[PDB]
């Protein structure tokens, strides 16, 4: 009972983490991805001019 | 008396423990998948933003 | 997509492939009959049946076909209406409903009216 | 005229081998 | 025309596709049936062996045992299968529970309905014939829940309520894959059997007595088992 | 002479030999076939006279089958040598895959009653049909096709839904572009899927497995 | 060792051998351990069984309606259904138990008595 | 071609003819122009035997 | 302006006189008709063809539902109203008040 | 019979009837898996599979890919070494001994060879 607990607190922690770590790489390919259409749209507006 | 409660409660106890096991696993799991669900949206409200600012430029 | 829309597009893709699998499962119908069908295959039947009839409209040239006036559905309405039948939300009414009738508000009227 | 066709229906008049066995293991009855 | 005969080539290739699929399905459910037939033999040798014990030591006056001594009525219990595509399968069943009633009556027996599966229920109320009872939807997939609740039903027309005097029971019998053929077997009353040749609790008579029905329910259930086989 | 006036013109597009400077013509001409007769006169003509044939049927355009090319009947007599390595390894087993695939839609309604190798490729067919759809005005260079063929034949969608399959192809191409560019860039200027490289593909598609969402709301792992 | 098999009515639920074969047969409850005389009986409609397995420990089976048979071979038990104590869910043997139904009444009463009460 | 449908399953060598046949409003012309529209990384190589 | 496409298999199954309900039409319609005619009449044309077509849908289900066989019912009562037999005409009103 | 040996005949409507058997069978074994045939379809199965790969040949043309010179099995060699497939006198070896091999001394070879 004692190992569970601590090891369901672990677990939770883990899972703190493991969100955190997602989170950061999710703000970095919205990034990335934000970068690229942005990229994608200056390229159609050149091409338009 | 005590040894009745004792084995009881060492029964609850293994099952707790039991079903705590399974408890952190699928908690773990589920913090994971909303993790996740929120990055995939994150990535799509990009996706989106990327074709409005395209379609307006 | 481009010019309809993503919503409009898809609608019309989705009954286009009903009545296309519907199509080609007259044949199986008409000779081993419908029970013989997959589960799937017979609720898309049902559904395709509906959307045929749906499709059908009480034209205003045509009130001298039909007797009844005719009927104008706006674009918006179509594609919710073709949106909810190709979804399920109306597998429960009787596909005679469907016929003739022009918009959700007279699918509901003749629903209630069987 | 509803009431004519119901009043007529009225009277109207519509034209409408093996055997299963318990083996009992001795020689007599 | 030649637009008609390309869509009717195309009918005839789908409805190929679909027949080879179900004659494929139909292959691999009748290895699951037939294994199902072999998994209740078990059962069936070891009651049927304490039968013939407890007969040897019962008084065999139990009423399923002892014909009525004026048969009136004569339950027929019909298993047919509950889906189409089975070829002459329901038509046979159906053809031999036609000559057993013929052959009831006669011997002045009034044959009563009893019926297993959707499509005999609608050859015989197209003929206008009454079925007391009917079960539907296992055909495909017999347990022995659906026996249990057969054989009841069965025993307590025979025991009875207008009742039977005599009961039967048609089904397409599993002799081999290449045949199967529709047999009826009268399943009460039945033949004591005397061949040439233990402890009972409690004594032998009620042990019997609460055995036979369990026989009745079992050779039902194999009935049916061997009807689902013969169908696919 | 009809049938010349096409074979005529069809046999200009040639590959000259390296003496008169290498270059090659190539032709795609387009047939319409009345109600799918191939059997015409003009499609039998130039069905003779051309190396190969996408045959692309309406009834396949509204199964949403688009670009509706019947695979199968289509044919192209060049074959692998008018594929890079690196396609011809990977697209080898996607013609069997389909044509087993089309040999068992007739059992979809009966996936429990088949052996578990014909339902794994009625299931791998599936997906490997979604992954052959695409949209319009948006072609796909050689090293996309061959991660996108790579993630069919290989089994990497046989955990997707079929319904995203068509989606998990986009974000995935889309997640390797842009992160991932090494296995692009080694495709294209190698030509072939080298075994490191695999690795590295199998790893990022693993890693994007994790952190894609299905549409019905399940994991795929 | 005693030969101990159960058979269910729709297959053959277990053959493992055992020590000691244990249940309240219709007149009474009864023990049987090799070399038992031959011996038929029914069991209560509520009945369990309890097999001395000899190497692991033994086996709780709720029984619906069986029937024993002792025979100098093996010591059959007759089945229409039966669950071994692992597979009875408690909550619904406990929900049966109260049931109207005489023979679902009795097989969850049946259910409860193998789990262990 | 772009597509890869084609490029997988009918693959398109230079130096070859190929022929999209089928009847109206099946997707040839798309296809087509999609081949036409994917020679253009091969474009901007600079490359003429690219 | 219309056709009154008769058919042999119709006239054999004893349809007579023959019209093909689906197939036959009058695009003069409903002007051609006495108002009470067209009242009784309006749909009867188009429900018939959508009988037709649900009875060869229907000709092997084991599953209709309620509407379905109501509609079956219907068609068939319309069928059986609408044969006649040659040299027995029937007068506007007489018709009228044969299909109401 | 007439124009060849009657043996010759006989043999090769033996293998013909093996081969059709087994390609009637190919549906059960592709949708129902192997294990569900019977003891003398798994027999004819492997029977037909050896025969089938039999057919095959280390042809001449093939010597400019892989060195080994094509062989020439003459006719009455090809007979009795068919005869003897169909009989199962070699349905105990592997069948990637039957694979591009002209004659029983090749088969043999191989055979020896895995
Ligand atoms: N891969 C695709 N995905 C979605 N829509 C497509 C695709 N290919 C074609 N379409 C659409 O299908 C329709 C037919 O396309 P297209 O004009 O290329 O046809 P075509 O075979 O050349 O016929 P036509 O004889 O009219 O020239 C157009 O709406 C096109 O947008
Ligand atoms: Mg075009």
């Amino acid at each position: 009972l004692a190992d569970a607990d601590a090891m369901h607190a672990k677990a939770l922690a883990d899972a703190k983490a493991e969100s955190e770590k997602v989170t950061e790489e999710a703000k970095q390919d919205s990034e990335r991805i934000a970068a690229q259409l942005s990229e994608q749209a200056g390229s159609e507006a050149e091409r338009i001019k | 008396a005590e040894r009745e409660a004792m084995l009881a409660k060492t029964a609850a106890d293994n099952r707790k423990s039991a079903e705590q096991v399974a408890a952190a696993q699928a908690d773990y799991e589920k913090e994971m998948a909303e993790a996740r669900a929120q990055a995939s949206a994150l990535r799509d409200e990009a996706r989106a933003a990327g074709r409005s600012v395209v379609d307006e430029k | 997509p481009a010019i309809v829309g993503d919503e409009h597009y898809r609608v019309a893709q989705e009954v286009i492939r009903i009545l296309q699998r519907y199509k080609d499962l007259q044949d199986i119908i008409a000779i081993l009959g419908i029970d013989e069908l997959s589960e799937e295959d017979k609720q898309l039947v049902n559904r395709a049946r509906r959307i045929e009839r749906f499709l059908s409209q009480n034209m205003m040239a045509a009130e001298q076909f039909t007797g009844q006036p005719g009927s104008t559905v706006p674009l918006k309405e179509t594609i919710e209406a073709f949106d909810k039948l190709t979804k399920g939300e109306f597998d429960h009414l009787p596909e005679q409903a469907f016929f003739l009738i022009g918009g959700l508000d007279d699918l509901a009227k003749k629903a209630e009216s069987l | 005229l509803v009431s004519v066709i119901n009043e007529f229906k009225k009277g109207f008049q519509a034209s409408d081998l093996e055997k299963e066995s318990v083996k009992v293991r001795k020689p007599a009855p | 025309t030649l637009r008609e005969l390309r869509g009717r080539i195309r009918s005839a290739g789908s409805i190929k596709k679909i027949t080879k699929a179900q004659e494929l399905i139909a292959t691999s459910r009748i290895a699951k049936a037939q294994a199902r037939v072999e998994a209740a033999r078990p059962y069936a040798a070891e009651i049927t062996n304490m039968l013939t014990e407890l007969a040897g030591a019962s008084a065999l006056d139990h009423p399923l045992l002892v014909e009525r001594k004026q048969p009136k009525r004569a339950g027929v219990l019909v298993v047919s299968s509950d889906r189409g595509l089975c070829g002459a399968y329901n038509a046979n069943v159906l053809r031999r529970a036609e000559e057993l009633f013929s052959l009831l009556r006669d011997e002045g027996k009034d044959p009563v309905l009893y019926v297993v599966g959707r499509k005999a229920l609608g050859y015989f109320s197209f003929r206008q014939r009454t079925v007391v009872e009917s079960w539907t939807g296992f055909s495909e997939r017999p347990t022995y829940e659906n026996a249990r609740e057969i054989a009841d039903t069965l025993v307590n027309a025979f025991m009875a309520i207008l009742g039977v005097d005599e009961l039967h029971i048609v089904f397409t019998e599993f002799r081999s894959m290449l045949s199967q053929t529709a047999v009826a077997r009268r399943a009460a009353p039945m033949e004591v059997e005397y061949v040439g040749e233990y402890s009972f609790e409690p004594d032998p008579e009620t042990l019997f007595d609460a055995l036979l029905p369990r026989y009745i329910a079992t050779r039902v259930y194999a009935a049916l088992l061997e009807a689902a086989a013969s169908e696919s | 002479d009809v049938f010349y006036l096409h074979s005529r013109l069809l046999e200009r597009c040639a590959k000259l030999s390296d003496e008169l400077g290498g270059g090659s013509m190539t032709g795609l001409p387009i047939i319409e076939t009345k109600a799918n007769d191939i059997s015409a006169f003009i499609p039998t003509n130039v069905i003779s006279i051309t190396d190969g044939q996408c045959f692309l049927e309406s009834d396949l355009f509204n199964q949403g089958v688009r670009p509706a090319i019947n695979v199968g009947v289509s044919v192209s007599r060049v074959g692998g040598a008018a594929q890079i390595k690196a396609m011809k390894e990977v697209a080898g087993s996607l013609r069997l895959d389909l044509s087993q695939y089309r040999e068992l839609e007739a059992f979809a309604a009966f996936a429990s009653d088949l052996d578990a190798a014909s339902k794994a490729q009625l299931d791998r067919g599936a997906r490997l049909v979604e992954l052959l759809k695409q949209p319009q005005y948006s072609p796909l260079a050689v090293e996309e096709q061959v991660v996108a063929i790579f993630l069919g034949t290989q089994g990497h969608l046989d955990s997707v839904p079929v319904e995203d399959v068509q989606r998990f192809e986009s974000e995935l191409l889309e997640h390797v572009k842009a992160s991932h560019s090494d296995i692009f860039d080694g495709i294209r200027e190698t030509k072939k899927l080298s075994e490191e490289a695999e690795e590295k593909l199998v790893s990022v598609i693993n890693e994007f497995k994790k952190g894609f969402q299905a549409s019905d709301g399940s994991s795929v792992v | 060792d005693l030969n101990v098999e159960i058979v269910a009515v729709e297959r053959e639920l277990w053959s493992g051998p055992a020590t000691f074969v244990f249940t309240r047969t219709t007149a009474g409850e009864i023990g049987i351990l090799p070399r038992h005389i031959p011996l038929v009986a029914q069991l209560v409609d509520d009945a369990m069984v309890r097999v001395e397995r000899e190497g692991e420990d033994d086996l709780r089976i709720a029984v619906d309606g069986g029937f024993l048979s002792v025979t100098e071979e093996t010591v059959r038990i007759l089945v229409e259904n039966a669950q071994f104590e692992s597979e009875i869910d408690a909550d619904a043997a406990k929900e049966d138990a109260a049931s109207d139904d005489e023979r679902t009444a009795a097989w969850g009463r049946a259910r409860l008595r193998a789990l262990g009460q | 071609t772009g597509i890869k449908a084609i490029d997988a399953m009918t693959p398109i060598g230079r130096g070859q003819r190929q022929l999209i046949i089928g009847d109206r409003k099946t997707g040839k012309t798309a296809v087509c122009v999609d081949t036409i529209l994917n020679q253009r990384e091969a474009w901007l190589t600079g490359d003429p035997k690219q």
